[PDB]
Parts: C-alpha cells; structure tokens; sequence
DNA sequence: TGGTTGGCGCCCGAACAGGGACTG
DNA sequence: GTCCCTGTTCGGGCGCC
C-alpha cells in the first residue's frame, strides 16, 4: 500500500523550473520490465498518468537488484536535483556490529518496496514526470508522474529515513526495551525476552508498520542465526564480516589500487595489522583510473602481508556496557598505526588502523596522539564513551613530550604496554647552552627574483663556510645553514639562528618530514649527543649573527 | 498572547549549516530527556529534512548536581543574525555572582519565519536511528537575539531590586546575569539569594577587585653569559614593539664579535643602567590603547608549562588591553586541554565583565584535540569564537 | 551492462586562509 | 603589495550499506 503518513513539503530552488530531458533509447528487455513495473504502480496509485498539462520529463532506466531477479527502476534526476531545494541529511553514520549489545532474541527483517510506499509532496509530483515506451506504432508511450518517493531523486533518502523514524516513534515509545536498529528499509530488532514472547512483539511491530503502510515480506524476515545484516553475519555470541575478495592482478591500474585499498580499509575493522601506506603512495600524482601503476617492492611486500592477514579466520564480539572499553595501539612502520578494541583479553570488539599523514614535519608521539584522538571520537560514535588506552609509549617519554611541547596535548587514562616498536623521542634539544661545545652562528639569504641563495656559518673558534644554492628560498637557506652547521660540528654543538621558521620546526622534534632537507637535518640531530639551538632577531647587529649575515647576503642581496 | 517581533538575518547571508559532532551516551540521554520536556511544553517542535539548516547541540553537567544544561552552539547563527552603556563599575566590585537566567526566554514566542534557522539534531548511539531534528518556538538560550527581545521585560523584573539596592550592579550577557556588590561575603550571598527569590515570582564567585595585570619582567642575574644577554636582547627587541621607549644599544654592543654562548660578559655601567631603565618602562601602561566596540577582541594564550598559562587581549597588534597569567595544577596528572578550556572560560568571563563582549581566541592546540574534549570541561552558557594557531616559541619566551 | 540517489570510510590534490619575511 | 610555507576544507576516485 501507500503510507497514510503526511508528506514532506518540498520546493524547487528560487527561479527554477522542473526538468525537461527526453528519454534515451532503451533495450527491449529494459522496456518490458519498466512497463510491468509501471502498470502495477499505476494500479496501486503509486504513479499517475499525465497528459499535455505536464511539460516535464526525465529519462528513466533500470538495473538488477541484489537478489538479481527483480528489477530496480531508477530515474536520472540529475537536472531536477540541481534545481531542488537543499536538504539536511538525517543519516549521521553507519551502525556497527561492535556497538550492538547482547540480546536474548534477535530478528532482522526488511520493509518491502520502501521508497514506493511513502507518499510524495502533492505540489512537487509533476516535476517527476517520465515517459515509458510501450508497444510503439501499436500504442504510444505512456506518461506518468510519481506519487511516491522515486529512486534517483535527491530528497528520497532523507525523506524516507525521517518518515521511517516518525513511523517507529510510537512503537519505540511503547516498547523502550526493544532495540530497533533502523537503516534504510532494514530493521534489526533485539529483545531480552524468550523466543516465544519475542516473536509476538515482532508481530506487533509488523502490525504497527502495516498500519502505516509498510509491509514486511517473510522472504526478508530472518528468524535464525547467522543473520545477514549491514554486510555482516550476526551469530548469537560473535559476528563476522562477509567474505572479502581482493583483486587478482599482475598489472594493477589506478582503479585496481583504489578497489584494493578500499577493500583493505573495509577489512581493517576486524582484521588486525592492515597497512595501506605503500599502496596508497602509488597514487600520488596519477590522473586516470586506467593508468597501469607498477608496484614498488615494499608496496608488493605490503600487499603480500595483507593477503596473509585475510587468510586467517577472524570475528568480533558484542558490546557489554558493564565492562570497560580497552583500546590497544600497535605501531607500524612509516606513520602507520593499527589498534584493537576489546573488553576481555583476546576478544576484540573490532579493530582498525590509522595512517593519515598530518603536517609536513611530525614525530611518532604526535601521530600516536592523533591516533588516540581518532579512536576516541570513533568510540564515542559506536559506544558513547571513551575507552581506556594501552599504549606502547613509556610514561617518562610522554612526560618529556608534553613538558617541552608548546601546544596543549593530552591523552586520556592509559597504561604502558611493552609491544615494540616502542614510541620514543629520537633526540632532545638542550635547555641551556653547552659548555665546551663550539658555537655556530648560522644564517641564510635568498634572492626572490633570481632564486639564488647562500647558506653558511661562523663559529667562535674562527671557522666559517659559505655554500651557494640554486632554486632556493629564504626559508630553505636558513635550513641549509643549520644542516651545514650540524655536518661540520662535533657531537656537541651550540647553534644560534635568526629564523623562527627553522626554530619552530626543530623544537617540535620531528623524526619524519616530507622535506628531504629536514630529513637530513633529523638524521644529524639523532647522531649528536647534545644540541642547543638559540634564536636572535635578524638584522640587529648581534654578533656573530652580524658576521654570518654579511657573508650570506653578499652577492645575492642589496 | 505576546506579539512576536520580526527578526531577519543579515543581508546576503543564509542560515547555519553546521554538522552535529559525536555526543557521549550521558549527553544524548540528557538531551533526550530535556527535549521531550521542552516539546511537551511547546518550546520546541520536531522538524524534517526539508529544513536545510542545522546548529550543533550538546549538554553540560554542573559540578555537584545530577541536573544537565542543554547548550546550543549558536555562534554561527549569532554572526548571521541582524544586529546600552556597559557598566564600568562591575569590574571594580568586591564580589560578582553569575546567575543563569536562560529559563526566562522560554516565555516569549519566536518569529515564525526565523524558527527555521534554530534547527538542531539529536544524534543516536551507534547510529541506531537517523538524527532527530527540532526547532525553537520560543526565544532560545544562547541566541544573540534572545536578550535583545527580552530587554524590556528584564528591566521590569529588575526595577524594584535595583532601586532597593542602588549599590548593586546587575549586568546581563546572553543567558547570564552578573550581580556585583561591595558587600561583605555572606551579606552579598544574602542579596544573591534575595534576587533569586525575586526572579522566582516572575519565573520560571567572581572577585574583579583582584584581577591583576601580568607585566613583562626581566631576568636578574649577578653573572650574565653571551646566551643570557642574547635572550635578553631579543626579548627587549620584541618588547620595544609594545614599549617604544625600550632601548638596547648598550646591551647589544656587549655582544660584538663571535663569542661562545657560555662566555661570561660583565655588564658595564652603561649596560647596567640601560637595563634598569628598561625595567621601569615595562611597568608603565601601554599608551594609546582605546577599546573599539566595532572590532573583535583577540585573545592569545601561551602554554608556559607547569600549569602556567599567559594570555593577552588586544584588537590591534601590540595594543594589549590586558596581559595576565593563569597558573593552575602543577602535577603529573595534569590535563592540558582541561586547563586550556578553563583558561578560555576565565578569560571570556573577564572580557564580559570588563568590556561586555566575548573575545576571539587563538588557541595553541590542534583542532582535532580541542574538538575531541573541550565540551567535557565546559561550564559556561555561552561559547566564544576560536581559531587554532601554530604558536611560535618566541611569544612564549617573551611573556615569561 | 552501460546511465541515479543518500550516508559513512580512506587518500589524494586543488583551493583556499593566516602568518612571517622580503625590496629599495 | 608578493613569496613562502604552513594549516584546513572540499570534491574527486574507490570501498561499504
Ligand atoms: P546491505 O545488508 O546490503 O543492505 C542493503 C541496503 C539496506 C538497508 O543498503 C541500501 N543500499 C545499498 N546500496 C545502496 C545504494 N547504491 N544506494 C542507496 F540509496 N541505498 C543502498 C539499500 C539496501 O536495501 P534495499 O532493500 O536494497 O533498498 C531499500 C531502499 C530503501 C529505503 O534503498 C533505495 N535504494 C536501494 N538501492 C538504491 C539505488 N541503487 N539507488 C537509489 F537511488 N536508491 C536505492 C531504494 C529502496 O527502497
Ligand atoms: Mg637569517
């Protein structure tokens, strides 16, 4: 039937009119399926015949459903969608089985013909006009308009999801202890009743939905585990993801890399240790999905170890609110992080990964903090609370980092775990000048026009060096000067710079950077035993910054 | 009942379209309980997706009470909303109490054409349900237009108390009422409870005397190294941008040549005198600093470590209206973010008492870090605007 | 088959904003 | 003013429902 729920008033954008696109040619099989759908929807009032009083049209088509027998009627409403009002989407995310609480009895059932059972705003119906060719030259093509939500329109998802919420509201109010996970037309229903009393509550729900014009066919009414839900299999005490098939190529294209990384991302929710850094790096700079990208040795190695992870049997468990959430993070190589969330040891609720590269320059402690923030936000969505963390970082290492770092940074309640590779700071800048260490006054200068530059240093022990640079910037010459001083000094060195740009990078203690120059500077800092870096204002005659400033400025400035 | 006042957005501006951020289970349960009671009384009504606007919502819990407070982050709508002598005596009172008078707005209807912009969305745990949306039917708490429309009614309620207590300064900002008096503590608290009984008929602590300024201080040593003088010269050089009287001729000439940082430099009498003169200049107030109500207040905060936080309030660079410090917990269980959120509240509370406006904060924190936890420590009914900065380690060294 | 819509995820690059330093 | 180098957001491809 059609739901007796009130329609949602919808308008076009100001100054706009309905679409006027003509139908494209269709296959004989496509036509035979559309007339069978349109004749029935007309008998049920879901679509109404129109005539010359309606001047709009939009091309329609059809594809196979997931059951692969019936057809799904679609409409290419791209032009109408540009001219339809904005909506606020009500679907805020995707439910996850790790957030399901243990229930005694579970039902999963779907509403049949969902969109076509919710009425459309009467004043908007004429804009959904379409024409279906029939038996031409024996009868012309019939023109219809939608009286219900069409598939392909911008507003149909949000209007249906909101309508479904209003329909379920009286039942939820009457049955607050029946959990109903509502995603599109699919309903997960869980109770703490015996299976007999549970089924009677299901029939009350079905009758409630039927009263609002939403059928629940028995073919989509699951009554025994495992339940097929949201791409998972729900067993009574565990859940698994439906089998994931990675591509099998010898000449990967950009499109194949996307499908590979995409399916790996989807697998990382329960498969621990998934890594996609080397595979995703192969896409930096590409343009076409057809480009065959040769896999690097570490990218092919990264793919090989992912395949071995997927061949293992894995499953998740359900959420028990009476126990704590525990998140454990494992450090992977090159800014990659995997984690497991659980409440009982070796019983993962779910897993995940983190490898987003933030900032040009960063260290392992910054990234671990970012992974903790991501896991915390993700935990609040799924469970509504923050987990207790188990991190491979010493308490002293964290104390050292948040002491010296100028930004506000914090990690919630966490306990150290000895799971190498451990997170640590690879060097530390001294807080005071070093007695007995040579003092370097570094400086750089570049010419904005010619891009020529100079970097160098003077030392209190009489040493000076100047290096010429090409295609450089002022900021780079300042880093080249620091790098030069590190190369030509002993294991302990005092460096005075006038560049707060270079000072800000180095005081943050990065161990990795997108810049090769900064990476070469990091490698020097790790080899040193003591480094003290100080700052003076430039162009103020402060010796010996004045001496080095004259050396690097000569020939490129003034 | 009451005739509605037509309110519109600023010209060329649409309504807010800000996504709801993830809420904890305790906050959603609190918001659901509150919204069902607000809907039962006609204060809010359910809306659908055909309303294209949205404003984020959360809830805070007062210290020792199981009562929650619904907070709507309305500062995007407030900026887009179309636009009295601030009491200069409020900042010179012994004790000032802040009272939440937000419930007063719920008795005045809101313009029907404007209700669409007050939309907000209650999320669900694990996305069990689509977001459930509402809009406001009465004057909403946290909206800039709510105290404006209720102004005439607020004067009627406060008229008898202000006449009976002329030595008491009552000031309103957003949902907050600031009550300051020079009465002794205890007698002051009796007047606060008296005013609470007065506000109940209709229905339905700060010590600004001790707010001090933190001036720029200079180190004092018997032995100066090349490094000590270099740090002092760079600090005075930056300080001369605020205090043009600062000179650094005699100090910087001690650094001529290419010396080791740990070399001892005896201060000459000229350099010694130049330093003492600079200390007196840093005690003088910054000259030519005049508050502009039409320009934004800017608050910069520096993490000084060990629970120490410094801040400056200005409108033009180097034109500081106030420079203070905020020292707190000095332990190993220190929460940087918690101390920062508390710092921005105290700084905002001071800006409201002094100038009657909320400042725009330059926060020394990653954006994701702040958005993850800042609501966990919020206790005010207003929310200031903020941006996130990559602070230089220089301004930290200047303000100690 | 191909040709639709919405949600979320990831990773990428384009297109911005904000602050510091530069030129004669 | 411009150049440089940060930062964030948005929209593209793919993944999942
Ligand atoms: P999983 O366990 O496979 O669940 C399938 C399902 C649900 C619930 O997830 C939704 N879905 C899957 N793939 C989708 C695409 N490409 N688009 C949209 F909008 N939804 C998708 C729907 C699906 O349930 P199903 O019973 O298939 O259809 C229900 C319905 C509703 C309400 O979703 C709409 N719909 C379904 N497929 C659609 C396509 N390809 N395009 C549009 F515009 N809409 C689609 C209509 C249905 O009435
Ligand atoms: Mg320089």
């Amino acid at each position: 039937p059609i739901s007796p729920i009130e329609t949602v008033p919808v308008k076009l954008k100001p100054g706009m009119d309905g679409p006027k696109v003509k139908q494209w040619p269709l296959t004989e099989e496509k036509i035979k399926a559309l007339v069978e759908i349109c004749t029935e929807m007309e008998k049920e009032g879901k679509i109404s015949k129109i005539g010359p009083e309606n001047p709009y049209n939009t091309p329609v088509f059809a594809i196979k459903k997931k059951d692969s027998t019936k057809w799904r009627k679609l409409v290419d409403f791209r032009e109408l969608n540009k001219r339809t009002q904005d909506f606020w989407e009500v679907q805020l995310g995707i439910p996850h089985p790790a957030g399901l609480k243990k229930k005694k009895s579970v039902t999963v059932l779907d509403v049949g013909d969902a969109y076509f059972s919710v009425p459309l705003d009467e004043d908007f119906r004429k804009y959904t006009a379409f024409t279906i060719p029939s038996i031409n030259n024996e009868t012309p093509g019939i023109r219809y308009q939608y009286n219900v939500l069409p598939q392909g329109w911008k507003g149909s998802p949000a209007i249906f999801q909101s309508s479904m919420t209003k329909i379920l509201e009286p039942f939820r109010k009457q049955n607050p202890d029946i959990v109903i996970y509502q995603y599109m037309d699919d309903l997960y229903v869980g109770s703490d009743l015996e299976i007999g009393q549970h089924r009677t509550k299901i029939e009350e729900l079905r009758q409630h939905l039927l009263r609002w014009g939403l059928t629940t066919p028995d073919k989509k009414h699951q009554k025994e585990p495992p339940f097929l839900w949201m791409g998972y299999e729900l067993h009574p005490d565990k859940w698994t993801v439906q089998p994931i098939v990675l591509p099998e190529k010898d000449s990967w294209t950009v499109n194949d890399i996307c499908k590979l990384v995409g399916k790996l991302n989807w697998a990382s929710q329960i498969y621990p240790g998934i890594k996609v850094r080397q595979l995703s790096k192969l896409l930096r700079g590409t343009k076409a999905l057809t480009e065959v990208i040769p896999l690097t040795e570490e990218a092919e190695l990264e793919l090989a170890e992912n395949r071995e992870i997927l061949k293992e049997p894995v499953h998740g468990v359900y959420y028990d609110p009476s126990k704590d959430l525990i998140a454990e993070i494992q450090k992977q190589g090159q800014g990659q992080w995997t984690y497991q969330i659980y409440q009982e040891p070796f019983k993962n609720l779910k897993t995940g990964k983190y490898a987003r590269m933030r900032g040009a320059h960063t260290n392992d402690v910054k990234q671990l903090t970012e992974a903790v923030q991501k896991i915390t936000t993700e935990s609040i969505v799924i469970w509504g609370k923050t987990p207790k963390f188990k991190l491979p970082i010493q308490k002293e290492t964290w104390e050292t980092w948040w002491t010296e770092y100028w930004q506000a940074t914090w990690i919630p309640e966490w306990e150290f775990v000895n799971t190498p590779p451990l997170v640590k700071l690879w060097y530390q800048l001294e807080k005071e000048p070093i007695v007995g260490a040579e003092t370097f006054y570094v400086d750089g200068a570049a010419n904005r026009e010619t891009k020529l530059g100079k970097a160098g240093y003077v030392t209190n022990r009489g040493r000076q060096k100047v290096v010429t640079l090409t295609d450089t910037t002022n900021q780079k010459t300042e880093l080249q000067a620091i790098y030069l001083a590190l190369q030509d000094s002993g294991l302990e060195v005092n460096i005075v710079t006038d560049s707060q740009y270079a000072l800000g990078i180095i005081q943050a203690q990065p161990d990795q950077s997108e810049s090769e120059l900064v990476n070469q500077i990091i490698e020097q800092l790790i080899k040193k035993e003591k480094v003290y870096l100080a700052w003076v204002p430039a162009h103020k005659g402060i010796g010996g910054n004045e001496q080095v400033d004259k050396l690097v400025s000569a020939g490129i400035r003034k | 009942p009451i005739e509605t006042v037509p309110v519109k957005l600023k010209p060329g501006m649409d309504g807010p379209k800000v996504k709801q951020w993830p809420l904890t289970e305790e906050k959603i349960k609190a918001l659901v309980e509150i919204c069902t009671e607000m809907e039962k009384e006609g204060k809010i009504s359910k809306i659908g997706p055909e309303n294209p606007y949205n404003t984020p919502v959360f809830a805070i819990k007062k210290k020792d009470s199981t009562k929650w407070r619904k907070l709507v982050d309305f500062r995007e709508l407030n900026k887009r909303t179309q636009d009295i002598p601030h009491p200069a005596g409020l900042k010179k009172k012994k004790s000032v109490t802040v009272l939440d008078v937000g419930d007063a707005y719920f008795s005045v209807p809101l313009d029907e054409d404007f209700r669409k912009y007050t939309a907000f969305t209650i999320p669900s745990i694990n996305n069990e349900t689509p977001g459930i949306r509402y809009q406001y039917n009465v004057l909403p708490q946290g909206w800039k237009g709510s105290p404006a429309i209720f102004q005439s009614s607020m004067t009627k309620i406060l008229e008898p108390f202000r006449k009976q207590n002329p030595d008491i300064v009552i000031y309103q900002y957003m949902d907050d009422l600031y009550v300051g008096s020079d009465l002794e503590i205890g007698q002051h608290r009796t007047k606060i409870e008296e005013l609470r009984q007065h506000l109940l008929r209709w229905g339905l602590e700060l010590h600004p005397d001790k707010w001090t300024v933190q001036p720029i201080v200079l180190p004092e040593k018997d032995s100066w190294t090349v490094n000590d003088i270099q740090k002092l010269v760079g600090k005075l050089n930056w300080a001369s941008q605020i205090y043009p009287g600062i000179k650094v001729r005699q100090l910087s000439k001690l650094l001529r040549g290419t010396k080791a940082l740990t070399e001892v430099i005896p201060l000459t009498e000229e350099a010694e005198l130049e330093l003492a003169e600079n200390r007196e200049i840093l005690k003088e107030p910054v000259h030519g600093v005049y508050y502009d109500p039409s320009k934004d207040l800017i608050a910069e905060i520096q993490k000084q470590g060990q629970g120490q936080w410094t801040y400056q309030i200005y409108q033009e660079p180097f034109k500081n209206l106030k420079t203070g410090k905020y020292a707190r917990m000095r332990g190993a269980h220190t929460n940087d973010v918690k101390q920062l959120t508390e710092a921005v509240q105290k700084i905002t509370t001071e800006s409201i008492v002094i100038w009657g406006k909320t400042p725009k904060f330059k926060l020394p924190i990653q954006k994701e870090t702040w958005e993850t936890w800042w609501t966990e420590y919020w206790q005010a009914t207003w929310i200031p605007e903020w941006e996130f900065v990559n602070t230089p380690p220089l301004v930290k060294l200047w303000y100690q």
